[PDB]
């Protein structure tokens, strides 16, 4: 239509359009760590592709971790199992296909260290809550209640904080009107070089519909949101001697 | 048409009060007679969420220590006692922790201290950046050790260190307790990747959970019309 | 030795020293700096950035997403209001908590410029016009499209401009400081089979030129 | 226009009762100064007393006496020591008052417990 | 450290001091100088000005 | 005279001084430094010296020679372990008392590298195989020769080489360690009139690349 372009990683083929406005974090691109790293240099970098997400009119958002969503997808989720060490940068691209008889917004970060809050106070809360891998955890529009569960509430978004503010991050605004894809590239952020893959997420994707798909009394009710994820100069520690 | 009063370190570098130490010098409890403090920046409220402005900050660490020192009433007001000296023995992390007065970890000697005698200037000693990690952190997505045990958002690698007051005289013939007032000024500070502010309240000094507060405070109307 | 002489202001503890100060653990190694982006070496750097401003904040709705979505829809007059707020950052309660307000809350003395946004997410088949007017402080409010029209306005067609960028001039609190009303011009045209309700969002930073002077506590934080 | 520059001259005396036989160790003060724009404490014990952006000075009993200064604070170019207005909105408000020559005001208290 | 005896005078606050003295407020934008007619650098231009003397101050 | 003001931190005796001091004895004539043979001048030259492991504490061998010597001898089977210990120079009680765990404990903050020596104090006319297998840091301990044998390892030969060194590569506390496992290949063939059981000792020290941070006291000096 508009000088599609298709980019190829690996054994992996995705098409983009011409204009691409890509967002680049912190103007930093994911470059290598300048006691022996070791890389897998392309057998990991290729796009790993998500489900579809279900958006309706009461759809409030969707959360994922990294690198915890990519554990059950091939030889990176082998290479979180196998070495002790871990280092990546990702890219991820979010399409979102609808007509133009649709209307509705969404706000798409990359929070890093997103610490959430429990919904009951000084209770635990369990892993399948903060993180699932594939299929996300929806936020809710109200104060939920549940037993050793995040505090879904879409106005402070896990975090305490007014979701308004969420555009510090590097964000892009997926608009059905105008819009219809964003992509964003993220560097490594975190204060040590090297952490644990298992203990230590680095960041949360969130999409939030601002205003909410709205449409005909004739028209598909529902519109799919497809999430690509691809990592970028990945490398590990390594098992020799010397 | 300045923006010099914007930056980072004319912003965090001020001195706070951030806690205050209650000890004795005479009694039966012999806990009551020394006191101590795990440091942090999470007990002042203004400079935990001025901090949490940033997700990596990296400091130096300035201590100005205020010592007063009230008699506590008895019988025997009417005494002599010459002055006090106080002893602020500092333990880094990775140091032994004293459970009495008359301990030996107050005598050990990879534990720095200070010994002040009333009516001088109030001591100073500099901390600096004592970290195996390049920046604190005041924000951590994980677990510490071995995920699903130990708490989450813990982050063992950012201690910084305790102190420990005692009197380091003998035991006098009448009680006199000594509050110490702490000044925390950290120095020399870059931070990294900034955030939102908090909007709601605090509930705990160790997590950052909350109740849900609003966004702001509701009008009447949408649109507005004259006075 | 040296004949000294005391000077008054000895040993005391002010507070805002600058002196020097012995150190507690020499002979120590401090790891060094590492490369960690996104650092920030002044907080007007971050308030350079747009935010989401929640305009609808009529009482129940502050509590849900509902708070930043401005409705817009098919009106049978044509000279009707569609929002409206007083202009100050940081002292009313629309832009109160944005992080705009949230940086200018932490002093007593700040000045610059201003830039709103406003954005449509309404289909791609509707079409209209609103008119932006800015009422200077000291002027009132406007009753009136035709009052609001011979004042400071601007006509932002939805057919072909999405996002209108409105940079305020002049405004401060210690260096009533103005209006920004919306009125409708005609009607949103819709065509069949496309819905009618629709939604406006703002957005708002600062510009270059912004200082501030004395740094006080905020009045947000109550200790507990 | 000018700068200031305030001298504290700080002296105690006991009050009379049953108790005057006693061992009180050095008193500490606290100078602190609010801005034009900061807040106020409203007890002893107020959280205003312990924010960040109020700065204070804290003297022990025998020590020469404190000193801060205080630069020229006011959002014009000068003070007027006239003015011939009204403050907001004229004829309601004070004649002759100009907000905007305010320098701040400070607060004391004595830093130890009772 | 260095070796320094106090000399007498010390710790007072003579009221003519003219010392250093820290700032309360640093990092803080002082706004500057207009010009503003009629500055004053001296007393003495102001006692150069006529003005009318009460001379019949009978009762 | 001069004019001088005291700033506050004056007349306190902070404990980590550096100023100048009045001698007692001036006046007085040092003897001379004569060349003393071993100066030390740094106390990582001591850590560089090897020193034996005692690995075989299980108790009540602790408190005899027989702590050191770790016992090999013929195997009906094959794919048995030797011995092992977990990686830890100061927290494990292995080499808990060892000359470099001992300049490791003064010190809350180490890291550098770590050698091991693995000697073989049995007859000439012994030989067999061994595998010393390295499960790093998060990787679990191998329960078979076979699980060891895909990680981490080094075949050494007791018929042509008697000591195998193993620099271990980065480990620190504060910059779960690892582990040193060591399994039978093959059993050790014996000619007639030559004795079965036999010993392998254990030496450590660091590398050159070796630093500490922070000091402290020690955790094994109790006061009286």
């Amino acid at each position: 239509s508009d000088r599609v372009r298709s980019i190829t990683l690996g054994n992996s083929t995705i098409t983009t359009q011409e204009s691409a406005n890509v967002v680049v974090g912190y103007g930093v691109w994911p470059d290598y760590l300048s006691d022996q790293p070791t890389q897998p240099d392309v057998a990991t970098c290729r796009f790993y592709t998500l489900d579809s997400v279900s958006w309706m009119k009461e759809s409030q958002g969707w959360w994922w971790k990294f690198p915890d969503a990519l554990r059950d997808m091939g030889l990176f989720g082998q290479n979180m199992q196998y070495h002790y060490l871990g280092r990546s940068g990702y890219t991820i691209h979010v399409q979102c296909n609808a007509s133009k008889f649709h209307q509705g917004c969404l706000l798409v970060v990359c929070v890093p260290e997103a610490e959430m809050g429990a919904a009951n106070i000084n209770e635990k809360i369990n892993r399948e809550h903060l993180s699932n891998g594939e299929v996300a955890n929806t936020f809710s529009g109200t104060k939920s209640s549940n037993t050793n569960d995040v505090q879904q509430a879409v106005f402070n978004a896990g975090m305490g904080v007014a979701v308004g503010n969420l555009t510090i991050f590097p964000h892009q605004w997926i608009n059905l009107r105008t819009n219809n894809c964003a992509t964003i590239v993220m560097p490594y952020i975190n204060s040590v070089p090297m952490d644990n893959m298992f203990r230590h997420y680095n960041f949360t994707l969130m999409i939030i519909p601002f205003a909410k798909l709205d449409y005909a009394a004739g028209s598909s009710t529902y519109i799919p949101i497809t999430v690509t994820v691809a990592p970028m100069c990945a490398e590990y520690n390594g098992l020799r001697l010397g | 048409h300045v923006r010099s009063e914007s930056s980072v370190e004319n912003f965090l570098s001020r001195s706070a009060c951030v806690y205050i130490v209650e000890y004795k010098t005479r009694d039966d409890t012999p806990d009551k007679m020394y006191d101590s403090w795990v440091i942090n920046t999470r007990q002042v409220a203004q400079l935990r969420r001025k901090l949490e402005f940033f997700t990596y900050v990296r400091f130096d660490v300035e201590v100005t220590f205020v010592i007063t020192s009230v008699q506590d009433d008895s019988t025997r007001q009417n005494t002599d006692t010459p002055a006090l000296t106080h002893q602020i023995m500092y333990v880094p992390p990775g140091g032994p922790i004293p459970q009495a007065v008359d301990d030996y970890n107050w005598q050990t000697s990879t534990n720095p201290s200070v010994f002040w005698t009333e009516g001088n200037a109030p001591p100073r000693m500099s901390i600096p950046f004592m970290s195996v990690g390049n920046a604190y952190s005041n924000f951590y997505d994980g677990w510490s050790h071995f995920s699903q045990t130990g708490v989450y958002g813990f982050n063992t690698l950012n201690n910084m260190g305790k102190l420990y007051f005692r009197h380091v005289n003998d035991k006098t013939i009448s009680p006199i307790t000594s509050k110490v007032r702490i000044y925390f000024k950290p120095k020399h500070v870059k931070a990294w990747v900034p955030r939102p502010p908090r909007l709601c309240e605090y509930t705990h000094k160790d997590n950052v959970d909350f109740e849900p507060k609003g966004v702001t405070t509701s009008r009447t109307q949408l649109t507005i019309s004259n006075s | 030795g040296l004949p000294v002489m005391n000077t008054p202001g000895s040993n005391q503890f002010l507070t805002s020293d600058d002196y020097q100060s012995p150190t507690a653990m020499p002979q120590f190694d401090v790891t060094p700096e590492m490369n960690i982006p996104g650092e920030v070496k002044n907080l007007m750097e971050i308030a350079e950035v747009d935010s989401v401003v929640p305009v609808n904040n009529v009482n129940e709705n502050v509590n849900s997403l509902e708070a930043y979505r401005i409705p817009v829809h098919s009106v049978t007059e044509t000279g009707a209001q569609v929002f409206g707020f007083t202009l100050q950052p940081g002292a009313d309660t629309v832009m109160e908590r944005t992080l705009l307000g949230e940086i200018l809350n932490y002093y007593a003395n700040w000045s610059g410029s201003i830039k709103l946004t406003f954005m449509y997410c309404g289909s791609a088949m509707a079409t209209g016009k609103f008119l932006l007017a800015y009422s200077p402080p000291g002027a009132g409010v406007p009753k009136n499209r035709r009052e609001a029209m011979l004042g400071t306005h601007i006509i932002w067609d939805i057919g072909l401009q999405s996002s209108c960028v409105l940079c305020v001039p002049w405004i401060s609190q210690t260096h009533d400081a103005g209006f920004i009303t919306c009125w409708y011009q005609t009607s949103i045209v819709v065509p069949a089979e496309v819905q009618n309700q629709s939604v406006i969002l703002c957005f708002v930073s600062a510009c270059n030129d912004f200082s501030v002077r004395l740094l006080r506590d905020s009045p947000f934080v109550r200790q507990t």
